[PDB]
């Protein structure tokens, strides 16, 4: 029971490592859509005035 | 006819010193030559939203903020937290 419960960290460190690593990344560059957001919310305003 | 020349004299002359041309107003007393292009500019600029989204404010929002440079200290505060969550495992 010792080794079953023991045999599972051998190919999923690599798995949590890219997943941390994946998740952080994609967490932090959220730049980039708080940018395309602001962007497209001006673009919305400008149409807006536009049929206004 | 008598109408195919008065009723169009009539669409000529009123409507030409009506708008267009932009002069004076015969047929009625109130007038849309300074009402429409000069009163009226300011219609739908008050129907809508005035120098916020009429002049698209270029509000620059504060950038993205992140762990402001965390040393060590947060890194074995997740492992004393993975740890004693992984304890009574």
């Amino acid at each position: 029971d010792r080794i079953d419960s023991v045999s599972q960290l051998q190919n999923v460190a690599e798995t949590t490592k890219v997943l941390f690593d994946v998740s952080k990344e994609t967490v932090e560059l959220e730049s980039e859509a708080f940018e395309l957001k602001q962007k497209v919310e001006l673009a919305h305003e400008a149409k807006a005035v536009l049929d206004s | 006819q008598d109408l195919y020349l008065r009723e169009l004299k009539d669409t000529k002359l009123a409507p030409s010193t009506l708008q267009d041309a932009e002069g004076n107003v015969k047929p009625w007393n109130p007038p849309q030559k300074p009402n429409l292009p000069e009163l009226e500019l300011q219609g739908p600029e008050a129907l809508k939203a005035y120098t916020e989204q009429n002049v698209e404010t270029a509000h620059v929002a504060k950038e993205s903020e992140e762990g402001e440079s965390e040393p060590i200290e947060e890194d074995w505060l997740v492992l004393d937290d993975a740890e004693e969550t992984k304890e009574s495992h």
